[PDB]
């Protein structure tokens, strides 16, 4: 007697699906009036048979299949990878042959590179730097750059921002206040978003402020000539006097050279008791591994009082 | 182990139409793996160890018990089925190998009308060419409708073969009323080419 075969077709695409790495994806192909025909699961880009009806050719142990009713056919991928992720294709031998195709996708959470990712900037100041963040994961993480502190970051235009955006932070002439540490921060919507510290040290030379370029005072008192350095590397401090003869540390001459954060150092010099030897024109000076710099500073006599005749 | 292939089955294989086509392939050490044949073209599955999976009846398995060889028949190929198919073995990853099965058509000739009428005593000059095929035949039937012709069943008859030229002559001298009917030149590696004969008197 026998009787009519059905023609098979598929229920409906393959819907796309996304697993995080590690765990495991659900392949289904759905399949109307099979009958006596068979289904199979094929890798795509690597063209690799994975199943035919309820046998997994493949060696890999991670692939698994299992239907039911012969109308709902799903592929088990355990332990996903990111190698995983690609077009996989349900087929059936119909005469001609059918094929749908649907999409895995592994999603990885953010991870920073450290090669590619810059580590301890040291720049001299004018030059032009820019700090790198690379990072991988599932989709491409964004990078979003912070000044630690809440310290705000000016772009090329001018306008101050608290975060730009972009792998590449570039910094066109460097400054002073650049300095500092920067946060580096990856994010794709898996959790859990990295950060990394990113220090960025900037060199130049000492800049001495002087409080008073002149000063007077009387004889036999005290008198305090004041100046301000700002240097990074760390400088040395001293005074000079006239052509350069260094100061003298015995007798009327005492200094109190004190850090006071931001890399500025407060140079004084206390000249004590004044005499017509101790006037004249001082120097303070600031020195380190970039160069030097001084302030001048006349110190002149006043007289203790005036009459008007 | 492992498995590896035979490194000896002629990647490149040319098949005419008719016929058959064989694509050979070997392994040694399968182990507890499976061979398999797909179509590159559209990503078509063919055979898995012996058993058919295609659901086109022209493609076969071969394969001898305990033998390395594992043959992809192709029976009656087209020029359609010229492409790039590939052995598989269910190894992760798979090692594949690609043939390239390139079909062709090879149409055999004979000079004159298709159709001829001789007077009865005159003679029969019958050449037929096989020059489309990619091989010299190594044969060519000569059929008198339809049983073989053999030079010593009647007197007067002429064959030179030559595979060398892919040529055929059969002189039949003195023709009668019974010699007449569709001859038939037949080669080995070709297709098949007749020319029906009529006689007066
Ligand atoms: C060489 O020179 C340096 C530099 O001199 C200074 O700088 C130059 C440029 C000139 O301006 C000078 O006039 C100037 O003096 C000398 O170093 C200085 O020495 C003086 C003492 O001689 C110190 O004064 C003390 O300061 C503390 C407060 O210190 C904080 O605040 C300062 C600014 O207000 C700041 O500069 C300090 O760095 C520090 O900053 C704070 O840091 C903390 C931690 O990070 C942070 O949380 C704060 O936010 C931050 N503050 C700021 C504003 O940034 C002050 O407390 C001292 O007062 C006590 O002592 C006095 C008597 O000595 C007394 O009158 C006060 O009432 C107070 O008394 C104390 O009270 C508490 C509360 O009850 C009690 O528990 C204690 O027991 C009690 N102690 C006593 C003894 O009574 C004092 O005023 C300068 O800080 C110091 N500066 C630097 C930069 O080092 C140096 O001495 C010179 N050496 C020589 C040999 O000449
Ligand atoms: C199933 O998933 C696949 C793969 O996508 C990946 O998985 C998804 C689950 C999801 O996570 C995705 O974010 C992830 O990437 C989808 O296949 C992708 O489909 C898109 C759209 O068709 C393709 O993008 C196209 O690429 C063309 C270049 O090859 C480009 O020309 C196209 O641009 C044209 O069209 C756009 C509008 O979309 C228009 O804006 C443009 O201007 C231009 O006209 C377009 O960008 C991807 O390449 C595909 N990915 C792969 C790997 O092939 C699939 O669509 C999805 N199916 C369903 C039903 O969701
Ligand atoms: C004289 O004879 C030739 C063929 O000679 C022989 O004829 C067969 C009956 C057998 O005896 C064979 O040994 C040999 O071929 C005739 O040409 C051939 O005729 C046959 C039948 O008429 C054709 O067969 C067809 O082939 C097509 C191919 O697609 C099939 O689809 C058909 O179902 C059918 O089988 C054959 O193609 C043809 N050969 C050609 C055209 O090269 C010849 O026609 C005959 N003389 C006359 C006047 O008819
Ligand atoms: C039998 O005939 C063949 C070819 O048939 C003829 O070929 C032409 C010369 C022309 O006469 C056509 O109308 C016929 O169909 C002969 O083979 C050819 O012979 C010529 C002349 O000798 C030669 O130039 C060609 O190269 C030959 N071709 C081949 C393929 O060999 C053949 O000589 C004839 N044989 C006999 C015994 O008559
Ligand atoms: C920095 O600016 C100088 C001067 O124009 C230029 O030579 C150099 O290529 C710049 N470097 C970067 C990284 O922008």
């Amino acid at each position: 007697p026998a009787e009519v075969i059905v023609d098979p077709k598929f229920s409906s695409p393959i819907v796309n699906m996304t697993a995080p790495v590690g765990r495991d994806a659900f392949l289904t192909c759905v399949v109307q009036d099979l009958g006596p025909y068979k289904v199979a699961w094929l890798r795509v880009d690597t063209q690799t048979i994975l199943t035919i009806q309820n046998h997994v050719i493949t060696k890999n142990q991670r692939i698994g299949i299992a239907n039911s009713e012969h109308k709902t056919w799903t592929m088990r991928i355990k332990d996903i990878k990111e190698s995983d992720k690609g077009w996989y294709m349900c087929q059936i031998n119909t005469d001609p042959m059918k094929s749908q195709m649907g999409y895995l996708d592994v999603v990885v959470p953010p991870d920073i590179l450290d090669y590619p990712t810059s580590t301890d900037m040291v720049v001299r100041e004018g030059s032009n730097v820019t700090l790198k963040c690379a990072a991988t994961g599932s989709p491409e993480p964004t990078i979003t750059w912070r000044r630690e502190s809440g310290v705000p970051i000016e772009l090329a235009t001018g306008e101050e921002v608290m975060s730009i955006e972009g792998t590449d932070l570039v910094i066109p002439n460097v400054r002073r206040h650049h300095m500092g540490a920067y946060l580096c921060i990856a994010s794709n919507g898996v959790p859990p978003s990295v950060s990394k510290r990113i220090t960025l040290v900037v060199h130049f030379p000492p800049m001495i402020t002087v409080q008073n370029q002149l000063i007077g005072a009387v004889e036999g008192k005290g008198v305090t000539l004041d100046c301000e350095s700002e240097a990074y590397p760390k400088s040395i401090n001293y005074w000079t006097r006239e052509r350069g003869e260094i100061v003298p540390p015995g007798g009327k001459y005492s200094a109190n050279v004190t850090e006071i954060g931001g890399y500025r150092n407060s140079m004084r010099l206390h000249i004590n008791p004044l005499t017509q030897a101790e006037f004249g024109s001082y120097r303070c000076v600031a020195k380190n591994s970039l160069g030097d710099t001084d302030g001048t500073i006349k110190l002149y006599r006043i007289p203790h009082h005036h009459h008007h005749h | 182990s492992q498995p590896y292939f035979d490194n000896s089955s002629r990647r490149e294989v040319t098949a005419t139409v008719g016929q058959a086509a064989l694509l050979h392939c070997r392994v040694r050490n399968l182990g507890d793996r499976a061979v398999s044949w797909i179509r590159k073209r559209d990503l078509h599955i063919l055979t898995v160890g012996i058993l058919t999976y295609t659901n086109d009846q022209r493609f076969q398995s071969l394969h001898s018990e305990g033998s390395d060889e594992w043959t992809l028949r192709i029976s009656s190929p087209q020029p359609r089925d010229s492409g790039t198919y590939e052995c598989q073995v269910s190894t992760e990853p798979k090692i594949s190998q690609g043939f390239r099965l390139n079909v062709v058509v090879s149409r055999a000739k004979i000079l004159g009308n298709a159709e001829l009428f001789i007077k009865s005593g005159s003679d029969i000059n019958l050449t037929c060419l096989a020059m489309q095929s990619p091989v010299p035949p190594s044969f060519i039937y000569w059929y008198k409708g339809k049983r073989v012709m053999n030079y010593s069943q009647r007197g007067g008859i002429n064959v030179i073969t030559e595979r060398s030229t892919r040529t055929s002559k059969l002189l039949i001298a003195k023709a009668t009323p019974a010699d007449s009917g569709n001859y038939t030149c037949s080669p080995s590696s070709s297709d098949s080419a007749s020319v029906v004969v009529h006689v007066i008197n």
